[PDB]
């Protein structure tokens, strides 16, 4: 209703608990409206709101979110790289499969070993 | 169930029981027990507004101390691992024929850490770790020293995962004496120091509950305990990764918790590139 503008809205809060809770409000809820600003939500200053964002894009499964979903592979935060690679795994299909594919041969560090652990297990 | 009180407290509070604090006057329907310890009797309660985690003893002292942490949580610039506060009061029980204090707080639900990591894999491990050392700071920077951190105190909810807290028990105030302790996550049992409330006193805890959640169960000390832990590090491919916060946390070099979480993080991007 008028409570996903709200959590739209509130991705733009001063508070991060308040951030926070929106994002993953907004991938319970599974609307659509959501992908860009959670997209956006995946450049946060705070690394909670960002694991929220990651998850929730994810969960929604929108392949809007797939590359900037792999750039969060290289998050300096570690909940949101994992989050963010199992975020992928969720979407899945052949579009992060073909990413995952150039990722394994023109990545490095977690985000190749995401890739090459994807491929393995596809 | 320690004292005379809190057993007859325990024994005197049933499902059913309704708890009514006497100067904000709202009513606690309890419904079933969730814990219980010399701090003090949980409930799972329910309110007019949906349902609680109910924290009810006959020492209003830590009952008080208690409801000063969770709101050093809430005064947080970003999520914490507590939970939300809701109402603290007093109340009669007149079959228990005492006096008692109460807060609410947010019922939260999850697996133990213990069963979240061995479920989704150890590589949570060290990441669940960082968001502890977080909540610690937050805590630390009010003045709270957590002192009774384990493993059976630490839920992952989600997803998101987020570590969480579910008892604040036994948290002190820094330069206090810490009396409330587990053998396994204390750093005087293991010779290391003292019980005195620092922050150094908690991340001495966080690497032992790192080596819990990798070994999967306790230990006693032996007659070499540095030895002992050493041995256990260096011998596993992921505390091995981790053996510099490790080895900080345990030998009393930090003196806060950002300077752990640093080197966790470090340790983290090496393999991350």
């Amino acid at each position: 209703p008028e409570k996903v503008e709200m959590y739209i809205k509130n991705l733009q809060d001063d508070s991060a608990v308040v951030r926070d809770y929106a994002a993953a409000a907004l991938g319970k809820i599974g609307d659509e409206r959501a992908v860009e600003p959670l997209i956006k939500a995946l450049k946060d200053e705070d690394e909670y709101v960002r694991q929220s964002a990651a998850w929730a894009l994810g969960e929604i499964g929108d392949e809007r979110a797939v590359e900037p979903l792999i750039k969060a592979l290289k998050d300096e935060d570690p909940s949101v790289r994992l989050t963010a690679a199992e975020a992928l795994g969720q979407i899945g299909g052949e579009r992060v499969r073909a990413a995952m594919e150039k990722l394994a041969e023109t990545g490095t560090g977690f985000a190749r070993k995401v890739a090459v652990n994807y491929l393995e297990t596809h | 169930m320690m004292n005379d009180a809190l057993t007859s407290l325990a024994c005197s509070l049933k499902p059913g029981t309704t708890i009514k604090g006497k100067w904000n006057g709202n009513t606690y329907t309890l419904r079933k027990q969730l814990g219980k310890g010399a701090n003090g009797i949980v409930y799972l309660a329910e309110t007019s507004d949906g349902h609680v985690a109910l924290k009810v003893s006959d020492d209003s002292l830590s009952i008080t101390s208690e409801v000063n942490v969770l709101k050093s949580f809430s005064k947080a610039q970003s999520v914490t691992m507590g939970p939300s506060f809701f109402d603290t009061d007093d109340a009669y029980i007149p079959s228990a024929n005492t006096k008692v204090s109460f807060y609410a707080m947010e019922y939260i639900k999850g697996p133990l850490l213990l069963k979240y990591v061995s479920d989704k894999g150890a590589e949570w491990i060290p990441v669940l770790m960082i968001q502890l050392l977080s909540s610690l700071s937050v805590l630390h920077q009010q003045g709270w020293i957590f002192g009774d951190l384990k493993p059976d105190n630490l839920i992952v909810t989600g997803p998101p995962a987020r570590i969480r807290c579910i008892d604040v028990g036994g948290t002190t105030k820094e330069g206090r004496a810490i009396k409330e302790y587990t053998e396994f996550y204390d750093r005087g049992y293991w010779g290391y120091g003292t019980r005195k409330a620092e922050p150094s006193y908690d991340l001495f805890a966080v690497a032992m509950i790192m080596i819990n959640s990798v070994h999967k169960k306790e230990f006693k000390k032996t007659n070499q305990p540095k030895e002992q832990l050493r041995s256990l590090i260096e011998g596993n491919p992921l505390l091995q990764k981790y053996k510099k916060a490790l080895f900080s946390a345990l030998n009393g070099d930090y003196q806060s918790a950002d300077e752990m979480k640093k080197d966790m993080l470090d340790a983290g991007q090496k393999a991350a590139q």
